[PDB]
DNA sequence: TAAAATATAAT
DNA sequence: ATTATATTTTAAAAAATATAAATTAAAA
DNA sequence: TTTTAATTTATATTTTT
């Protein structure tokens, strides 16, 4: 969603908590993998390498979001890696249109290597990035060995993610997309990372306090991120955010703002599919919630040595020191929550 | 509406050290029946109860019920201007966006005001309930606070064991497994050795140990810890001040 | 050769405590009048002169008017090696490009004897006008040091407001609006318990605080500083060397 | 089966305090003597050599000659729960790996009961023979920490030359050169400030200092610091723990 | 997927 | 006549490592 | 109260291949 979080900054920051990553501590939380998975393969490049073994196999994400659940162990929060499966047709296009933003990135590939400058070629190697059935069988084959439980979604796997954050399973979805938050998600993570504990901060959303400091509900959150810019469909040119905030606050539904809007001043688009994607936003193709269980298994250490070093020729001392310390971390106390025991009798603001 | 003048700066300094870091912005709300903060931390695991009553206060008035919310970092460095015989005068007006701290010197010489901003502050209060607790054990305050210490170099986590022969806080980590056993001392009973066992029931709960540690930096607040806990109920880390209120520390225990 | 005998050392390691995060290089000028140092920070803000007269030194004996380039960081670190009770001799031959402290024991048992080069450095001597002061307040530095540390706390701006009733320091930053009010004190003059302001006309001005904390630094050489300040002139941060010299802190408003 | 109980075990905490820095694994060799320690360096230059005999351990019972490795960063943390006055009784097993320590208060209700990890390690026996040293000193433990400290911030070695007025420290480098001399003293007291030196023959010795200043982290042991140095042979710092054992520190001369 | 910069545009 | 807004365009990590820095508890 | 002396802690390098 098209500047939703700049949003909700601007118009209501009591819904935003500046979290730390060790203050959790047995938290259970969803995860987007591939959007883990482009991270892990835009940031782990060193530069014109793209990470990978001497055999040419690519692997900088399968050790990048190892480490990173490994300290995701280490602070206590317990992940599910929930994948991206079939997207929904709305977004088949604009992704195809993605994907041509990409061709155009190869053409610009023979200003890259062609000239010789080396900067544009790290550039467009971050850019040429592209998730494979490779990659996803690679990081769920690396996730069956730690045992952290992973959800291949039938639908968009933010979805997936704010319907298991919806039956109460999960607390929390790990996405950094503000997807989640339309899709129906209570708490949403944003910037949830290993090392960087202070320069990118843990930021929660609420949806609750979104929709309680804003007068609004689920009807109208969906129909505010068509109009302020909706990944599935077209939004309306003549509206950005603010206009979105003084449009839905004042008029409810869809349907009674793309009735008395003009086509003069505001035009809406010739290839209207609010209501289809107001229904993809609203009931998704998402899986059964409690078909699945969540279980957190050890880690088998030897397998981890064999597939995570073995094919991918890395180190030993790292990784099984990062396997000792994933079973040292999950071995434990799970910790207990406060709102488990005192109920919240009320609320008390500055006034 | 809101005036109180307190005749030592030492009771002030020494709650906001203790809240300076375990919990960084708080919502104090501010009757005519006395000071109150039941604020609640980021991290999830752990409450203060604050009670600074109006008989403390030396002069107190209060026209109106009112809700200030400050950040605590910044009330801290704001409280540390301030000596430890220093005369605090918090006063807050009508539209109240300033709090006014006057720091008055015993020498009737140097007069400090601190116009400190505040911010838009919604923090919930959550419920507690007047409850008989199974352990009771009172503690000399440096005493815990060098338990908490001693036990934080060992693991990450406290097994408190209360019985009849006294209580017992467990550490197990990397370096090994310490237990400081402590008997209720009935021969002496003084004002500072003073570890008394009220005892209905043997509990044994598993706390984390960077809160106790964040929780004993109220440990110049008063010369007594009550740590009361039953079985399943969060423990209550209580700093009874002599003059007003109290400083109740409220932590979950870790369920196996 | 430059010879000079000082049996309580401790006021120099104050000294070079005091101008060690001011001063990176410094060019000490000695004469038969005694030590004097004339030079500007690294950040070319505040002004610093130290003046030591010659009385106060127990053997003082120079015969030209010699110039000390000194990094006194390392002036600092070897002066760290003396201690509250030593007696400091500083010694330069003719020669020698070389400064020897020399540390004898109050009871004479360990004889230190440092050896310090001396680097060669521009002449940062251009000289300061001398004023007659609106504003001089003769202030415990006890007090200053807790006003100018707290008030570092708020922002980087102390707003110093003189008149006759009281002197008024203020801070306005991003967490709160400090504002510190000190009156005339009638306990006879004491050493620590006197706060004595001389007037011409109420005055205002706006300093750093960065280097106000840095001149907080040179407080355990007295217990009474004087601030003086006029109208759009560099506030003076005086502190009175027990009876031996005087250290200046000239700092430009902002 | 192995008891060791110490009414103040303060030592026990200072001598993990003294060598938590220099060792970060050791071998306690226990026998029915007391403890000997025997290791080296974690970088293989300085070699410490621990004995507490059994008179001062106020209940001493061993049975069997263990050599146990303890991980002193550890055991430093483990004895840093300890008061200055806990009695510290050392309990162990001949069959578990634990090293147990019950730490009680002088009011009678604080008992902590800490174990430890151990370690089956073997370090190589490095006995160095006992010679008849030519130059020895005997001077406070502060006095040659403060040496090791302030000739610290000028260089890393010192050249040590001991003689018939006094023995002098001499440290050299960027910042310039020192010369500390201390000459001994007329019987002050017998371990209160009082530098005493035997002599056979003069003799210069030139150490590094980093490993020294890991060396006077054993000054609040004893009052006494007893260097003992010959020709071409490391330098031997000598702590006499309350006349119940030695921390000997060999160091090679570069 | 995200944010900023800056020319452009209308309330 | 700033306010919005949609254009262009950048950006995505986490290990240890050594090293400089700001607390905090220890030690006067 | 005031400094030291550690004691983490927030920067900032570098390969992690």
């Amino acid at each position: 969603i098209q500047g939703l979080a700049k949003l909700i900054a601007d118009v209501a920051p009591s819904a935003i908590r500046e979290n730390d990553i060790k203050s959790y501590f047995g938290r259970k939380v969803a995860i987007d993998a591939s959007m883990s998975i482009y991270q892990f393969l835009i940031a782990v490049r060193q530069g014109g390498d793209v990470l990978q073994n001497e055999e040419g196999e690519t692997t900088s994400h399968l050790m990048g979001m190892f480490y990173r659940t490994i300290r995701m162990m280490e602070n206590g929060i317990k992940p599910v890696y929930v994948f991206d499966g079939k997207p929904p047709q709305l977004k088949s296009g604009e992704l195809a249109k993605r994907s041509e933003r990409r061709a155009e990135a190869e053409k610009q590939l023979q200003q890259a290597q062609a000239a010789g400058a080396e900067q544009e070629v790290e550039k467009f190697t971050k850019r040429l990035v592209k998730v494979t059935k490779q990659h996803n069988d690679e990081c769920k084959h690396l996730l069956s060995l730690m045992g952290i439980p992973y959800l291949d979604a039938p639908s968009e796997a933010e979805a997936s993610c704010a319907a298991l954050v919806k039956a109460g399973k999960v607390y929390a979805a790990a996405t950094e997309d503000m997807d989640c938050l339309t899709f129906g998600s209570p708490v949403l993570m944003r910037h949830l990372t290993a090392s960087e504990a202070k320069k990118l901060p843990i930021q929660e959303f609420h949806l609750s306090r979104i929709l309680q400091e804003l007068g609004l509900n689920q009807e109208q959150f969906v129909d505010l991120c068509i109009l302020l810019g909706s990944d599935y469909c077209e939004s309306i040119r003549g509206i950005g955010p603010k206009r979105a905030v003084d449009l839905i606050q004042k008029h409810k539904s869809i349907e009674e703002i793309v009735r008395r809007l003009d086509p003069n001043k505001y035009p809406v688009p010739e290839n209207w599919l609010h209501k289809e994607a107001h229904q993809l936003f609203l009931e998704p193709e998402v899986l059964d919630p409690e078909s699945v269980e969540l279980k957190w298994s050890e880690p088998n250490e030897e397998e981890l040595i064999k597939f995570m070093c073995g094919e991918k020729q890395f180190s030993e001392e790292r990784i099984r020191s990062g396997v000792k310390r994933l079973s040292k971390s999950r071995q434990g106390s799970t910790q207990g929550r406060l709102d488990d025991f005192f109920k919240v009798t009320g609320s008390l603001s500055s006034a | 509406m809101f005036e109180a003048r307190l005749v030592q700066g030492s009771i002030l300094k020494k709650v906001l050290e203790a809240l300076k870091d375990l919990i960084n912005e708080a919502c104090w709300d501010i009757s005519s029946s006395g000071v109150n903060l039941q604020s609640m931390d980021s991290s999830h695991v752990s409450l203060v109860q604050l009670t600074l009553r109006s008989e403390g206060f030396d002069t107190y008035r209060c026209d109106r019920n009112l809700a200030m919310g400050v950040n605590l970092t910044s009330m801290s460095k704001i409280l540390k201007c301030a000596g430890n015989e220093d005369i605090i005068t918090l006063r807050a007006e009508d539209n109240a966006d300033t709090l006014a701290l006057v720091f008055e010197a015993p020498n009737q010489e140097k007069v400090s005001d601190y116009e400190m901003k505040l911010m838009d502050l919604d923090v919930e209060q959550l419920g507690i309930p007047e409850q008989e607790y199974s352990c009771v054990v009172k503690m000399p305050s440096g005493e815990f606070a060098r338990i908490c210490r001693d036990l934080s170099h060992i693991g990450d986590a406290v097994v408190i064991s209360c019985a009849k022969d006294g209580v017992k806080f467990s550490a197990s980590g990397e370096l090994g497994n310490g237990n400081i056993k402590l008997s209720q001392t009935s021969n002496v009973d003084k004002e500072e050795e003073a570890v008394t066992i009220e005892m209905n029931e043997p509990v044994q709960l598993t706390f984390a140990l960077r809160y106790l540690n964040f929780f004993t930096k109220a440990t110049p607040l008063s010369s007594t810890v009550t740590l009361s806990m039953s079985a399943d109920v969060p423990l209550v880390v209580e700093y009874k001040i002599a003059d007003m209120g109290h400083l109740k520390y409220y932590l979950a225990p870790k369920i196996e």
